[PDB]
């Protein structure tokens, strides 16, 4: 569960990102891209080139939705909950690949973030990520 | 690596297995226990129960093609990569299949073996058939890029 | 999250092991030991020899705690909560090994439940065990 | 298998690494974030807050030697396996280290050079030192049994 603490050290760090979170979002996105290939079996459609708008795009909707969690950490599961019915229902992504983004969307912040990726920081992010996971795959079965 | 008695072990399971049986039933259970691999198949038909999902001919038809490639692999244990190379391409290229769908199959397929064969399944042919599922898994997500 | 179905599911194959429950989960950490023989770094203190008593008291250990579990379905954090707290701070199993034992645990039951073990009830015997495993891994950070 | 271009980011980005300071970092945030892996780690002594792990002498000495041996490794990228058996047999019999653990403290490596370096960290940077931390793990664990 996330804590007080947790729910601080992941506001602080997401407002810190701010405006950036879009950019933030379609960088991890292509990190995760290279470095684990096998996810861009559920982007057949994209042009997964270095710029391309369809990660840019896709990078900002899922920052939003990240920002959205942020926003209502203590009522995670209904705030993404048409998001859980789409992977669950409709991309059907295997639950396996959450856990690549998240560490891609990790490490992004931490290389924006020099001040603020604490040991603490990262701990609360990781858990923030992994419960945002959680969350999304929750309808699949 | 398999030992040469986990071969043995494996080789003598597979001879007593109705490959077309055990292809259906491992993929469709695969379609029930884990639904979200039900989306290479949406032109499969009806998927709505578990029911229809065993009973669909489609999902048979599939299953039995999947197993039959997995069948002829076991002849190669030594070659997997190479065996699976082509299959893996494809996989890759032009389905678009995760590979953690391989490693799901071959543990449905491993609870299917368990369950047609009960006691005669044990810790050590189990133990064999794992290293199987997963050297064939790996040899079809070799080629991913 | 388990359903209803899942629940009902559950209960009947469960209660078909019976005094078998013991045996069982000697049998499954056997098949994880030899399957997934990483997973014997958690037990370094352990005769591990097939027929071991530490092996079939620990077996009946963890099948009894899945009785409670199954017993108290809906409550199971409540349940199973002196467990997950050794789990999360005496013990140091990755998370990854209880999917392994987990599958060891479907199988024996396979083996052992040609009857019961249908493909609906293998889905919920899977998703009761993916339960169980992430009410023991709660606490863990 | 790192292609020639990842060898060269690879080798690039390692010649501005202080080993002793990054490798104290990675363990430190390794038994912060992922907690229970302080269990390995018994006799190190105060583990209590964030703050007193990274600061911990032992657990500075410790991460020192174990990223001097995963840079040493480096020189060896084609045989991870060969190169880190030695070290794996030790993890395996004597220490009784979950091997998932080489996975997870490859990631928070990936991490602390991610925020140590910052914008020079690209997306094929990381890629590259993920096939290496993933070789690193994977030659780590080769030899339990
Ligand atoms: C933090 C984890 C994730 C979040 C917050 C997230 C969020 C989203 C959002 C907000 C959308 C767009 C929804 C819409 O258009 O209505 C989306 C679509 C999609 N997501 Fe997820 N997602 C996550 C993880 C993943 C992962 C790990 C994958 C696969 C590797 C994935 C694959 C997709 C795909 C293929 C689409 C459809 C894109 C398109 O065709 O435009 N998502 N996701
Ligand atoms: C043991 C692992 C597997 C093996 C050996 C295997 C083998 C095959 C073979 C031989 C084909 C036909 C190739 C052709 O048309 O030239 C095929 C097609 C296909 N496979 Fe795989 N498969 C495996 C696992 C899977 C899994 C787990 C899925 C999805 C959940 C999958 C999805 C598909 C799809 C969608 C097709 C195309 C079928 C069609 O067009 O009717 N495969 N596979
Ligand atoms: C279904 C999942 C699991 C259940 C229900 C479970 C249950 C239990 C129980 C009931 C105990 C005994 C505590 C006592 O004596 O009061 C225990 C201890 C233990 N478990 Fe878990 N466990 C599970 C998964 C795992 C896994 C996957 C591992 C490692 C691979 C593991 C490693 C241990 C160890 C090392 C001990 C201490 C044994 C001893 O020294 O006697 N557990 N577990
Ligand atoms: C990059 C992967 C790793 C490498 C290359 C590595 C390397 C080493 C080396 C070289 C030693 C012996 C140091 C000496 O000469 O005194 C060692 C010891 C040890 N390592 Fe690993 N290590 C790795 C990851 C880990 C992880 C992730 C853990 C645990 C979570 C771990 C647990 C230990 C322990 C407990 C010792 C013995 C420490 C003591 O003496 O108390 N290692 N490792």
């Amino acid at each position: 569960v996330l804590s007080p603490a947790d729910k601080t050290n992941v506001k602080a760090a997401w407002g810190k990102v701010g405006a950036h979170a879009g950019e933030y979002g379609a960088e991890a996105l292509e990190r995760m891209f290279l470095s684990f290939p096998t996810t861009k079996t559920h982007f057949p459609h994209f042009d997964l080139s270095h710029g391309s708008a369809q990660v840019k795009g896709h990078g900002k909707k899922v920052a939003d939705a990240l920002t959205n969690a942020v926003a209502h950490v203590d009522d995670m599961p209904n705030a993404l909950s048409a998001l859980s019915d789409l992977h669950a229902h409709k991309l059907r992504v295997d639950p396996v690949n959450f856990k690549l983004l998240s560490h891609c969307l990790l490490v992004t912040l931490a290389a924006h973030l020099p001040a603020e990726f604490t040991p603490a920081v990262h701990a609360s992010l990781d858990k923030f990520l992994a419960s945002v996971s959680t969350v999304l795959t929750s309808k699949y079965r | 690596h398999l030992t040469p008695e986990e071969k043995s072990a494996v080789t003598a399971l597979w001879g007593k297995v109705n490959v077309d049986e055990v292809g259906g039933e491992a993929l469709g259970r695969l379609l029930v226990v884990y639904p979200w691999t039900q989306r290479f198949f949406e032109s499969f038909g009806d998927l709505s129960t578990p029911d229809a999902v065993m009973g669909n001919p489609k999902v048979k038809a599939h299953g039995k093609k999947v197993l039959g490639a997995f069948s002829d692999g076991l002849a190669h244990l030594d070659n997997l990569k190479g065996t699976f190379a082509t299959l893996s391409e494809l996989h890759c290229d032009k389905l678009h299949v995760d590979p953690e769908n391989f490693r799901l199959l071959g543990n449905v397929l491993v609870c299917v073996l368990a369950h047609h064969f009960g006691k005669e399944f044990t810790p050590p042919v189990q133990a064999a058939y794992q290293k199987v599922v997963a050297g064939v898994a790996n040899a079809l997500a070799h080629k991913y890029h």
